[PDB]
């Protein structure tokens, strides 16, 4: 489980909208900027002055999974993501790249945490670990090399979910599955106060200037205030009838701003019967951004499981959003035709569509024809199965695995590719050759040939190679061929891969043993072997066998087009009569 | 009776336990009226209401086609179980099932994503039933959670992907023998006669199978059944009074598998 699989995404160069929903959100009123974060691995950043016809600015794509949490700091000169990809990234926020990635997550990176005064950061995860960087260091830190004092901090049960630093750079709380509380110090890594109280799942943490009392919202429903200095809670607060997912405060620290699956967007005082019912947002609620342009904050952006994303301002409060970020659809369902180079996808619009996954692109739209009749609209053939499918992204993300990734044997005619003789062809293989035609070392000639020969992947296409969780590397197509990026390679790619493109050294063939009779005969073949050419064996024991010969298994006559795998697979050791 | 041919007593206690299950045994001496690991108990089992019995014909055949008791230690019986029933449910799917009517019965297992809380839910069947050490309480009501994390996390339908998760089962249909079995990684746990379960279907205990010693591969098995109660280990078959059963609730012996006829 250390063993590595090659990723790759099918997707236009630029997705200017989210393809799927909003877990994080950071706001820069210096440049009037928004920075959300995908379950689409996505950073894009948009412009919030009514100005902006679309506020789209740029796109910040590094990720393999869902980004879950992003951090600006040193005043957004330099943004830091976490992804379900293991990876805290570190990234410019003003030009819009990556600068460096930290992969000492065993999982997936869920939350993050910022105390500005000392400017010290941490992650952490479902893997049950805390980490703390000073950001100076990672600002200066590469692709190339990437080793930096990094302090750890330990105590935890169970997986977290959030976490939080004062603003002083002095505590620091996170909240997880065992509803208890842990507290540390952060510039000694040593524990404070464990805090009992809760019932369920601590989505949300956040703390005073000071950090002498803090705040927490839970998969209970409730939010409570705690005193640290006094290590107890003080008072629990059941505005919210789900659980509570989603925080923001004020700078005076009294009026608590909460939100969950309710949809509901109460706002509340500590002075708590006074509860303000903002609105009742279309989807769960991930999370919130306040602006604090000025105090009697005016507005607070609000990040669901909804593709869009809206700017709410201040029985309801509000009935209609003050701002709209619009977003993209989700491909939320799949389709593999059984030739196994070809999918139907189907959007959260109900958009059914028609994919190429060998050449890595889209072949058409449908429209919103009924997808499931679609499907049928269906050729009667087997070939093996050799990638698989998520859609975590809300997009096709393909992935190719060295088990079965060798599997998929078709010929050129049967797979379009022209032919002025017809020969056998490996559908994987072919792939893994151009995915990684810009890579030198794939410019091997044998007895200069750059590619696969038959067709190119979209230059702008990711590639992707993570262990069966972590991602090891990340590159676009086109990019394979940058020294940068190519030193990187020699690192990552696995053995299983070399040997196909490096070394052009071709796979195993799969034979198929069969018996033949009317004394039965033992005969085996190519798996993907015609019909007809069993039944010119017929003769001897060329289109004068097509009038003579009649092939036939489980007394079923058999179609000279056929090879025998499909036969096997459908109509079905495999035998065959003969007339 | 039934010869010990060296530690194979992990099927001489099945085979007895499932040979006082009425409904079963019927079923199969009409499958010998009209050569695989179905024919070869058929075979076996057509001779034992005939008239100490050597197996052998069986045991020849089970370990030939499943390499997992192929040698000289012992087995575990719920392997067995569930692989004579599940080797028998397809042998018969092929040539719903009279096996599948008998002993199958559903649960629904509940799925809470912790992404968005979603309460998923969904079916499915079995034809035994594993649980955890009261025994009135595990099948009338539910399981207690068990965390899904580090490569065992949950596919979501909300979510579309996968991500961490909490299950838990619950018996959604009871069958008409339930074929039940206790857990192994002992106690004194507590078992009864008559079984008030889920229109209260209640059941008459009928056979169950109990383990000597503290660890289940290197111990014995013996045999407990419903007479017209009789005790049965390997080449002895001697009466036993139903208060004798609570003996079994270091090597503080237990118990293993019990069958739990209706009432019906």
């Amino acid at each position: 489980r250390r063993k590595v699989q090659v990723s790759y995404v099918i997707r236009d160069e630029v997705e200017k909208y989210n393809r799927n929903g909003v877990n994080a959100l950071q706001l820069d009123p210096a440049l009037n900027r928004l920075f959300t974060a995908g379950r689409d691995s996505i950073i894009r950043i948009w412009s919030v002055n009514q100005h902006k016809q679309d506020p789209y600015i740029a796109s910040m794509e590094h990720h393999t999974d869902w980004v879950n949490d992003i951090v600006l700091c040193c005043n957004g000169k330099t943004l830091i993501s976490a992804s379900s990809d293991t990876t805290v990234k570190v990234w410019n926020a003003h030009k819009g790249f990556c600068m460096s990635t930290l992969r000492t997550h065993k999982d997936y990176v869920k939350a993050l945490a910022y105390a500005k005064d000392k400017e010290l950061v941490a992650s952490a995860g479902l893997d049950r670990q805390i980490f703390l960087w000073d950001v100076n260091t990672l600002t200066a830190l590469t692709a190339s090399n990437n080793t930096v004092t990094t302090s750890s901090l330990s105590g935890n049960k169970d997986s977290i979910y959030s976490l939080a630093m004062n603003q002083l750079g002095t505590i620091i709380v996170s909240g997880s599955t065992e509803k208890v509380l842990r507290v540390w110090d952060p510039r000694t890594c040593a524990k404070l106060m464990k805090l009992k109280g809760h019932t369920d799942n601590v989505k949300a943490l956040l703390l005073n200037r000071d950090g002498t009392q803090c705040l927490s919202g839970s998969s209970d429903g409730t939010i409570r205030l705690w005193s640290l200095g006094q290590q107890r809670c003080i008072a629990t607060y059941r505005v919210h009838d789900e659980g509570v997912w989603a925080l923001q405060v004020n700078d005076a620290f009294t009026h608590v701003y909460s939100g969950g699956r309710d949809r509901k967007i109460y706002c509340t005082d500590l002075r708590p019967d006074i509860r303000v019912l903002i609105c009742e947002e279309k989807a769960p609620v991930l999370k919130m951004e306040l602006d604090r342009s000025a105090d009697p904050p005016p507005a607070i952006w609000v990040a669901t499981t909804k593709s869009t994303v809206n700017k709410w301002t201040l029985t309801p409060l509000c009935t209609q959003p003050d701002q709209v970020i619009k977003g993209g659809a989700s491909i939320i369902q799949c389709h593999i035709l059984n030739d196994k180079r070809h999918i139907l996808t189907k959007d959260t619009n109900n958009n059914v569509a028609y994919w190429d996954v060998l050449k890595a692109c889209k072949v058409e739209d449908l429209g919103k024809v009924d997808f499931e009749d679609e499907i049928k609209k269906f050729k009667m053939v087997y070939v093996p199965n050799w990638f698989s499918v998520d859609l975590k992204t809300g997009m096709l993300t393909i992935t190719l695995d060295e088990s079965d990734c060798f599997a998929a044997w078709v010929s050129a005619k049967d797979a379009g590719f022209s032919s002025p003789s017809d020969p056998k062809l490996n559908l994987g293989g072919l792939l893994l050759q151009a995915l990684l035609e810009y890579w030198p070392r794939t410019h091997v000639n044998p007895m200069v040939q750059k590619g696969n020969g038959y067709f190119q992947v979209p230059p702008h296409t990711p590639v992707i190679f993570g262990e069966a969780g972590r991602t090891l590397f990340r590159l676009l197509c086109r990019d394979s061929g940058g020294e940068t990026e190519s030193m990187l390679l020699n690192e990552t790619v696995p053995q299983w891969v070399i040997d196909i493109t490096v070394d052009k050294n071709m796979p195993k063939f799969n034979k198929i043993p069969f018996y033949l009779q009317p004394k039965k005969d033992r005969l085996s073949a190519s798996d993907m072997l015609q019909v007809r050419k069993v039944m010119e064996h017929v003769y001897e024991k060329a289109v004068l066998a097509e009038e003579k010969i009649e092939l036939l298994c489980q007394d079923q006559v058999l179609d000279p087009n056929m090879d025998l795998r499909t036969v096997k697979h459908f109509i079905w050791d495999l035998t065959l009569h003969y007339r | 009776g039934l010869v010990n041919f060296g530690n194979t007593c992990y099927c001489n206690s099945v085979l007895q336990a499932l040979y006082f299950c009425r409904p079963f045994r019927e079923k199969v001496l009409a499958y010998k009226s009209q050569e695989s690991l179905l024919t070869c108990l058929a075979d076996l089992f057509h001779s034992i209401a005939t008239q100490v019995i050597p197996p052998k014909k069986f045991i020849t055949r089970l370990r030939k086609e499943n390499e997992l008791f192929d040698n000289y230690m012992q087995q575990d019986a719920h392997e067995f179980l569930n692989y004579l029933l599940n080797t028998i449910a397809d042998i018969l799917q092929e040539e719903p099932t009279w096996v599948h009517e008998i002993f199958q019965g559903t649960l629904t297992n509940e799925t809470r994503c912790l992404t968005c809380e979603t309460i998923s839910s969904k079916d499915e069947d079995f034809l035994d039933l594993s649980v955890d050490v009261s025994i009135t309480h595990c099948l009338r009501g539910f399981s207690n959670t068990e965390t899904l994390c580090s490569e065992y996390k949950y596919y979501c339908e909300e979510c579309r992907s996968k991500q961490e998760a909490h299950k838990r089962m619950k018996v959604k249909k009871l069958p008409m023998i339930l074929a039940l079995h206790l857990k192994r990684f002992s106690y004194r746990v507590v078992f009864p006669l008559e079984l008030r379960l889920f229109p209260d279907r209640m059941y008459d205990l009928v056979a169950v199978v109990v383990h000597c010693g503290s660890g289940p591969n290197r111990g014995h098995y013996i045999a407990i059944v419903k007479s017209h109660w009789l005790l049965f280990d390997d080449d002895i078959v001697e009466k036993i009074d139903a208060q004798a059963i609570e003996e079994f609730y270091k090597n503080s012996e237990s118990g293993y598998i019990l069958f739990y006829q209706s009432r019906d």
